[PDB]
């Protein structure tokens, strides 16, 4: 075997050639975190979450897009690993909204997660905040573009699963907005699972606006029976009355995503 | 990280790791594991053979003197084959010092009895009896002590539901207070609150 | 560091031990006694004159229940399920749609008031001060189900209370 | 000897005071729990559960809430292994059914994909 | 404190104490319901630099517990810690 | 007339308390705390609270660790009243319980001020307080100080040097000090018998090193001495109350962790990483690192101590809650013995017991 | 008002006798105070 | 803007009424249904909009500590207005 | 000086407090001859109780004899001895010098699980 | 497969002290129904320490039926003294209780468990 042998904060680990280094941590069961990297979609690289310092290297490299070299020892929680960490989550909840309460990611946010697990606990931006204009892309997608992160999971996901080649970032800089650029309805078949690769709360599920939250729902995993797929589901209960129908990840059917009638 | 961080105290860390090293090599023949906290408290893992052992030399030997029982205590741990972790909380009057002594049973196997020892654990280890199902050999008079007098099951075992089985009414066709099967009229909402991204990186454990 | 209660040797010399007699035959201790119940006799009783007279409390106080509105007449609660999340007691139930004109209400706001442990970490919780746990302790009720408060009674106890909540929230935010 | 010999099946049921409505009838389910895909963390994917089958929640008549009559609606027991959790099941005279963990294949990742020559996973647009 | 002087005499003759210097019931000496607003201060960490959270991080800095002996010299007889000082007697009021 | 065994049945107010705790999460099973010991509520707050700070690595800010041990002292004044007053009702004496029960009701005016409930105040958190002091709070704790001691020297007129009273409780309940000991007994329990032993000296906690303070040392072992013992820690809490209130320092009130206390309001509704902060820590509620600990304070009672267990999750795995009613009143059957069945509601008396943390 | 009284006797409310319809002559109640006068009578605040 | 059943039973503001063949309308006989009628869904549509000047407005809801969390408001849309997702004024751009 | 009292209750004052301690420390020495010579217990408990009668042996003095083998009164020294003579006589018995009599399970003392 | 014994080293001996308690319970049983003053009678008293024994009749492990009759000692010693009332000795007897459906077709009617 051409097993190469790359480092883990000290750790020995035996990866293929290409591996990222993300892919690298992963085999030793840590978990890097990301916001654009999503391991069915491209790899993206501009969340800059996954900044993770090699040692002997004045540079933190970002880990869902950097190969691996033989003999680098991937230091994950190092200091200057950890400020990068603190410094990415807070230019990323510099331009934020205040919405956690009124959001249905609330409880099941990447971005409330991994800014309590990654992120500082308070705020330098003294500032005036950017509010970005709403879209309509289709009854069963709520679109509240202040909250997008631009991290580009929308985009990959319909040029490369859905197919459909239609969202997209317009303008440049601060300024950049994921949209259509103009009134056009995103109706796939697939639609609907760009509200599971959203981190954030910019894509949210209309049917599900506002009814319930994810703490007090009961994950029961079931079975979808729309289609001849067999696609494995999780149907979530609140207070015995089904809220929502979630997919599972299984490899062999559909990989982690269900279809517009099953969601 | 001086003023929101605990100060950490390596002085009784290090006298407690030396008194670890002492007590694992004058009784090697129980003692399994020796480890001290971060907070540093020491804690003595031990077989359940040597409750009398242990516990004595810890309460007659002149340099440990823990003449006072703090608490004596089960944890249900399903996951473990001897599910029950029964913990000793000693105290040193004279040494000003506290030391953790645990060992560990299943449902059937018995823990001796420390009220030799310690005339304190006379009510605890009955609680342990009431609470968790752990039967002590050797013991003056083990009874429930808790629960109601016809209470059947084992309530801080964690297969034991929060709600029991049974809740009571009056019925005042029998004039009596009865026992009838358990109906909430709400439902004890149970919330998922665990967060799936890893909070602590020390205390990662290793994959398969 | 420490002292010793009960600790004193007596004197046995003749002047100590016939007081110490004339404790026993005449009783001078019990005569003390007797003067010092004397002595509250005649003070004035610390007895306020309920109903007419109320007992002293702070803003702070944790009664009754109430939902609160904007200056505007809307309501605050944007149903976020903060307040059933912390509530120790789960005492709250939510449940909640978008209504008319797309805004994020309850339709469900019960609180079992028997379950209640009125410790105020709804009020505590909830991001747009909409829960509050205002002054009221005299609502006593006569049966059971008057204390299992839905959404009506919640934003009556609102209404009722505003004028004393608003300033009770005017006094103690500063803290908070 | 101080030691016996017992050569039965490990079985407690006449001693945790659950009823046979409780024990003959309900199904455990052992299971890794399926990532949330609302998220993209694996932490909650890490070990072994035992719930129970679902039994009947109905409405208040007078509020309106979920009552049951299922104690074990709420028991959800964490295990680290697959064979404890089988362990377990046995030794309370649960009937059960294992499903497996649920691993994600490890992919081939590149960014340079990205940018073929004449491959059909050239992205257009980044 | 409305009291007449010779119940008030009578009551401090009767108790043995000044009862008027030390009374149970409360007047005007006490704070006022209505207080001025407060300003209060905020903690060290309210800083704008130097002030990254992975350097003051409490929670991350817990180790897992070092195992001091496991089963996987003429050395001195340790005690869990130096003998306790003997307390000393109250300079105060010993009641002695 | 003597008692040869006595068998307390006990349990009759057994809730469950320490399995709702396992699912709930740390603060939420704060409150379970106020409820144990009904008559010390924020002793037990802080000894829960010293518990969750010891396991999260992080410490009280000084103002709130200073607010913390005169809350305590209040507190402890609140519980050797309770204990004071029905040991001498329960005997007879039910003059001083209406005489001091209206300085215990102007206690509960200052819990009632700083928190907002009158007892359970869930106020002394994991981090320091909820709460600061509202602006003119130390002026009439000082006025009821400087009042107080006339109080605890009527009460001392009534009962100390009352024949009655002397002979209730000198010969009755006498407990030695190696018994003492292996009973388990603490607090007054002990010193009643002499064992020079107070868990804010030997092993002291917030702010305890910094204050000056006496330990009443029995010398008989009996009720009367321990009776003594509550009188003059009452003296030596006034004590410790005259010196936090002078030494109390400025500054926050909870820790400035963010991830571990919950930022203010005022910056809850204005900073992204506040919000973010407030809705985690109120919905799921901060994480423990995983290990076990044993936190023990000098509850007015004795001992009371917390075997708090993390899995690493935001609720506790197992909670222990040692309290010192449960070994007193196992030491009941011996201190009863070669007495009356009057003297065995005089050494219920003396064994301050609240019967919600002997059942839990 | 009368604050010479102690604490606690120095404000108080003498109770109408018909509120909201009901004959309040005997039948007084605590919470017939209405909230604007609640703060004052539970002494929240110094300011009627 | 509390409207009537045929049952003659007052709608609740979220639209809760009782059927006629219900049962549960038992609870109020002899007795009152607690309906608040002060309808907010009515309160807020009589509030004016706020003709600002700005493309990007913010609201707190007043009070600033004692609102709701400051939030900013887009308005660059001349079909609709920009509500505020908490307290529900809506704010327009006066050009 | 004849101390009057020890101050703990059911503890009474030792008349000859150096000859009970060397009748005490010699019989635990007696006792703990018995154990062999590789066990860690005799070790320990022959260098502490050395020390101890040493110190015994060189102080007249029974206040000096308190403050220096500085466990508290003479007579709960003497208590001490009682209970580590008790405790060699049961270490004798139990003989827990010898190897560990059973590994735990391979997960036992393994937090969190 | 080597464990632990608590009373019994095998079945046998733990077969003589079910019979014991078994004989104590028949002793007991007359008494349990005067000085509570049950308003059952003595043979249903014992027909239902009988059901409650051979509720337990399928154990073949000696440590499990030894944890039986030390419960079982326990009950024993909570009825001969008298710290049950009359409600802890009647919740053997599920008087209250309305019959459950035992057949498949009653439990399809009145509702949805097997
Ligand atoms: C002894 C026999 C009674 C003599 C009167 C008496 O002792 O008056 C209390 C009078 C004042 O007592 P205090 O309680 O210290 O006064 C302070 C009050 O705040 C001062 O009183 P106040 O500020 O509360 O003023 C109002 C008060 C004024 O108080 C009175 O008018 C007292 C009652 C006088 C009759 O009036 C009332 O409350 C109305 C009470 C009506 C019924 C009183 C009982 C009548 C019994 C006979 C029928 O006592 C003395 O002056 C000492 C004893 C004098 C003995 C005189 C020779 C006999
Ligand atoms: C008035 C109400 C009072 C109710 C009385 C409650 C008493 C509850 C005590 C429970 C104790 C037991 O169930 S011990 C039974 C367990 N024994 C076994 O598993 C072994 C099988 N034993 C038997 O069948 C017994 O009948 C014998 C006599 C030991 C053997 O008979 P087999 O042969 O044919
Ligand atoms: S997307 Fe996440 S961080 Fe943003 S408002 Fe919603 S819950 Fe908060
Ligand atoms: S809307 Fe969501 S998925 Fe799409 S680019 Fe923005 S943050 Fe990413
Ligand atoms: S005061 Fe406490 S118990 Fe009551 S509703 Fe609020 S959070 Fe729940
Ligand atoms: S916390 Fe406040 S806004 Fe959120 S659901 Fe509760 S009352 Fe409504
Ligand atoms: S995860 Fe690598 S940059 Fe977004
Ligand atoms: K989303
Ligand atoms: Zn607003």
């Amino acid at each position: 075997s051409n097993l190469i042998e790359v480092f883990v904060d000290g750790q020995s680990v035996m990866v293929e050639p290409g591996t990222t280094v993300l892919q690298a941590c992963e085999k030793v069961g840590m978990q890097i975190p990301r916001f654009c990297y999503h391991e069915r979609l491209s790899v993206a690289g501009n969340c800059r979450m996954c900044l993770v310092e090699i040692e002997k290297a004045p540079k933190v490299v970002a880990a869902c897009a950097m190969p691996v070299m033989k003999g680098w020892n991937i230091l994950t929680n190092s200091e200057k690993t950890k400020k990068a960490r603190e410094g990415v989550m807070e230019f990323l909840l510099a331009n934020h909204p205040l919405d956690c309460p009124i959001c249905d990611q609330g409880g099941e946010c990447d971005l409330q997660d991994q800014s309590m697990m990654f992120g500082s606990d308070r705020s330098r931006f003294l500032e005036g905040k950017r509010a970005v204009e709403d879209k309509n892309i289709g009854p069963l997608v709520k679109t509240i573009m202040t909250r997008c992160i631009q991290c580009t999971r929308c985009i990959r996901f319909a040029s490369e699963i859905a197919g459909v080649d239609d969202l997209g970032t317009t303008g440049r800089g601060n300024d950049m907005q994921v949209g259509t650029y103009i009134e056009k309805m995103f109706m796939s078949e697939l639609s609907g699972n760009i509200i599971d690769i959203c981190p954030v709360g910019a894509l949210t599920s209309k049917p599900y606006a506002f009814t319930a939250r994810p703490w007090e729902t009961r994950k029961t995993e079931s079975i979808d029976v729309m289609d001849a797929v067999g696609s494995n589901i999780v149907v979530s209960t609140r207070t015995g009355e089904v809220m929502r129908i979630l997919p599972r990840m299984h490899e062999d059917i559909n990989e982690e995503w269900i279809s517009d009638k099953t969601r | 990280t001086r003023p929101t961080v605990r100060p950490r105290n390596d002085v009784a860390h290090k006298q407690l790791s030396a008194f670890g090293e002492y007590v694992a090599e004058i009784l090697p023949k129980y003692v399994q594991q020796v480890q001290v906290s971060c907070f540093s408290e020491l804690e003595i893992c031990i077989h359940p053979d040597g409750v009398i052992p242990v516990l004595t030399f810890l309460r007659d030997h002149s340099n440990a003197q823990f003449k006072s029982l703090a608490d004596l205590t089960a944890v249900d741990i399903p996951t473990r084959q001897n599910r029950f972790e029964i913990v000793y909380n000693l105290l040193s009057l004279r040494f000003n010092s506290r030391i953790r002594v645990k060992t560990y049973t299943d449902e059937l196997t018995p823990v001796e009895s420390s009220v030799s020892v310690y005339k304190a654990a006379n009510w605890y280890e009955r609680e342990i009896w009431d609470m968790f199902g752990v039967f002590f050999a050797n013991h003056p008079d083990l009874r429930r002590i808790l629960t109601d007098y016809g209470f059947e099951g084992h309530p801080f075992r964690k297969d034991f539901p929060l709600s029991g089985y049974v809740e009571l009414r009056y019925d005042d066709e029998v004039k009596r207070v009865v026992a009838e099967p358990v109906e909430l009229a709400q439902e004890f909402r149970k919330f998922d609150l665990n967060s799936p991204w890893e909070a602590f990186p020390a205390y990662r454990q290793p994959p398969e | 560091t420490y002292k010793y209660v009960n600790l004193r040797e007596p004197s046995m010399d003749m002047k100590s031990v016939t007081d110490r007699a004339a404790q026993t035959l005449l009783w001078t201790e019990l005569i003390r006694g007797l003067g010092m119940t004397l002595s509250y006799l005649f003070r004035e009783p610390a007895t306020i004159n309920y109903p007419f007279e109320k007992g002293p409390l702070s803003p702070r106080f944790r009664g009754e229940h109430a939902l609160r509105r904007y200056p505007s007449g809307e309501e605050r609660c944007i149903a976020c399920k903060l307040c059933e999340a912390v509530c120790p007691a789960q005492a709250i139930t939510i449940e909640a749609e978008p209504r008319a004109d797309g805004s994020r209400r309850t339709t469900r706001y019960d609180i079992d008031m028997t379950k209640c442990i009125y410790c105020g970490f709804c009020q505590e919780a909830c991001p747009v001060d909409a829960i509050v746990e205002g002054p009221n302790f005299e609502f006593s009720t006569e049966t059971h189900e008057e204390l299992l408060y839905n959404k009506e009674k919640l934003l009556n106890n609102g209404d009722k209370w505003e004028a004393e909540i608003a300033a009770n929230i005017q006094a103690d935010y500063l803290y908070r | 000897t101080q030691l016996i010999t017992v050569d039965e099946k490990l079985d407690i049921t006449t001693l945790t005071g659950v009823p046979e409505e409780h024990i003959k009838t309900r199904k455990a389910r052992i299971f890794v729990p399926a990532r949330n895909n609302m998220q993209s963390g694996v932490n909650n994917t890490k070990k072994w559960k035992m719930e129970f089958d679902t039994r009947e929640r109905w409405e208040n008549p007078l509020m309106g809430w979920a009552s049951t009559a299922d104690p074990l609606s709420n028991l959800v027991l964490t295990f680290s292994t697959k064979e404890d959790a089988i362990a377990f099941a046995e030794k309370n005279g649960w009937s059960y059914d294992v499903e497996e963990r649920k691993v994600p294949k490890p992919k081939s990742k590149s960014y340079g994909a990205n940018f073929s020559w004449n491959k059909r996973t050239r992205v257009s647009t980044k | 404190a409305s009291a007449t002087r010779l119940i008030q005499g009578l009551r401090n003759w009767a108790s043995g104490r000044d009862l008027q210097a030390k009374l149970q019931l409360r007047y005007q000496e006490i704070s006022k319901r209505t207080q001025p607003p407060p300003k209060l201060p905020v903690g060290p960490s309210h800083r704008l630099s130097n002030n990254y959270y992975c350097a003051r991080d409490g929670r991350r800095e817990a180790m897992p517990p070092s195992i001091v002996m496991s089963s996987q010299s003429e050395k001195k007889a340790v005690s869990p810690a130096p003998p306790i000082k003997r307390w000393e007697l109250s300079q105060d009021e010993p009641y002695l | 007339e003597m008692v040869r065994k006595c068998d307390p049945h006990i349990g009759l107010l057994h809730r469950g308390t320490e399995k709702l705790i396992e699912y709930k999460t740390y603060l939420q099973a704060l409150p379970y705390f106020d409820r144990l010991d009904y008559v010390s509520m924020m002793c037990n707050e802080q000894a829960y609270s010293l518990a969750v700070e010891k396991l999260l690595n992080i410490q009280p800010p000084p103002r709130a660790q200073w607010i913390r041990v005169l809350f305590g002292e209040i507190t402890r004044l609140l519980n050797h009243i309770m204990a004071v007053t029905t040991h001498a009702l329960d005997i007879g004496a039910m003059t001083p319980f209406f005489w001091m029960f209206e300085e215990r009701e102007k206690m509960f005016e200052f819990y009632e001020r700083v928190s907002g409930a009158r007892m359970h105040a869930a106020y002394v958190r994991p981090g320091g307080v909820h709460q600061d002091l509202p602006l003119g709070l130390m002026d009439d704790i000082y006025e009821f100080s400087k009042n107080f001691s006339l109080r605890i020297d009527e009460l001392e007129e009534m009962l100390t040097n009352n024949r009655i009273w002397r002979n209730r409780t000198v010969d009755i309940g006498v407990v030695t000090a190696e018994d003492a000991l292996n009973y388990g007994f603490s607090g007054v329990m002990l010193r009643g018998s002499g064992i020079q032993w107070d868990l804010r000296k030997t092993q002291p906690y917030d702010v305890y090193d910094q204050v000056e303070f006496d330990v009443p040392i029995g010398s008989r072992g009996d009720c009367y001495d321990r009776y003594l013992c509550r009188v003059e820690e009452m003296r030596q809490s006034i004590r410790i109350i005259s010196q936090c209130l002078n030494k109390m320092p400025p500054g926050e009130i909870k820790v400035d962790d963010a991830k571990v206390s919950p930022p203010k309001r005022a910056e809850m509704k204005t900073s992204m990483e506040s919000l973010i902060h407030h809705f985690k820590l109120y919905t799921e509620g901060y994480q423990v690192p995983p290990g076990a600990t044993y936190t023990a304070i000098e509850a007015p009672k004795g001992e009371f101590g917390v075997y708090l267990v993390s899995d690493g999750s935001s609720r506790p795995y197992r909670c222990k809650i040692k309290a010192p009613g449960f070994a007193h009143l196992a030491g009941l059957d011996k201190m009863s013995k070669g007495h009356m069945l009057a003297d065995v509601v005089a050494i219920i008396g003396t064994q301050d017991i609240v019967f919600g943390e002997v059942d839990r | 008002e009368d604050n010479k009284q102690f604490f606690g006797r120095h404000r108080w409310v003498i109770y109408t006798t018909e509120m909201n319809g009901k004959n309040t002559f005997w039948d007084v109640d605590g919470s017939m105070v209405p909230p604007e006068w609640h703060r004052w009578l539970h002494c929240m605040t110094d300011d009627p | 803007g509390v409207r009537t059943s045929p049952t003659g039973e007052k709608v609740t503001h979220t639209g809760q009424v009782y059927d006629d063949e219900d049962y549960r309308r038992v609870r109020f006989v002899g007795r009152q249904k607690e309906v608040n009628e002060n309808f907010a869904i009515d309160l807020i549509a009589e509030q004016p909009v706020s003709q600002v000047g700005s493309r990007v407005i913010s609201c707190d809801g007043g009070g600033g500590a004692l609102g709701h969390p400051r939030v900013y408001i887009n308005l660059d849309k001349e079909t609709k207005t920009g509500t505020c997702g908490y307290c529900g004024l809506q704010f327009r751009q006066q050009h | 000086l004849l101390k009057k009292t020890t101050g703990l209750v059911g503890l009474a004052v030792c008349e000859t407090p150096h000859e009970r301690l060397k009748i005490l420390y010699t019989k635990i020495l007696d006792v703990l001859g018995h154990i062999p010579k590789n066990a860690a217990y005799r070790k320990y408990t022959e260098q502490i109780t050395n020390e101890k009668l040493s110190i015994v042996k060189a102080e007249p003095d029974v206040k000096k004899l308190e403050e220096q083998l500085q466990g508290g009164q003479i007579e709960e020294v003497i208590l001490q001895a009682e209970n580590e003579l008790s405790l060699a006589r049961k270490m004798i018995q139990w003989k827990p010098w010898e190897p560990l009599v059973e590994e735990p399970p391979a997960s036992q003392w393994k937090w969190p699980i | 497969t080597s464990v632990k014994p608590i009373f019994s080293r095998d079945m046998n001996e733990a077969k003589r002290r079910v019979r014991e308690l078994y004989r104590a319970w028949y002793r007991e049983v007359p008494n349990t129904v005067h000085l509570f003053q049950l308003d059952i009678s003595v043979k249903q008293g014992r027909d239902k320490v009988r059901e409650m024994f051979k509720k337990n009749a399928h154990v073949t492990d000696p440590r499990v039926v030894d944890l039986l009759v030390i419960k079982g000692k326990m009950e024993l010693e909570e009825t001969i003294n008298v710290w049950k009332q009359r409600t802890h000795v009647m919740r053997f007897f599920h008087e209250t209780e309305a019959p459950r459906p035992k057949d498949f077709l009653s439990k399809f009617y009145v509702g949805h468990d097997p």
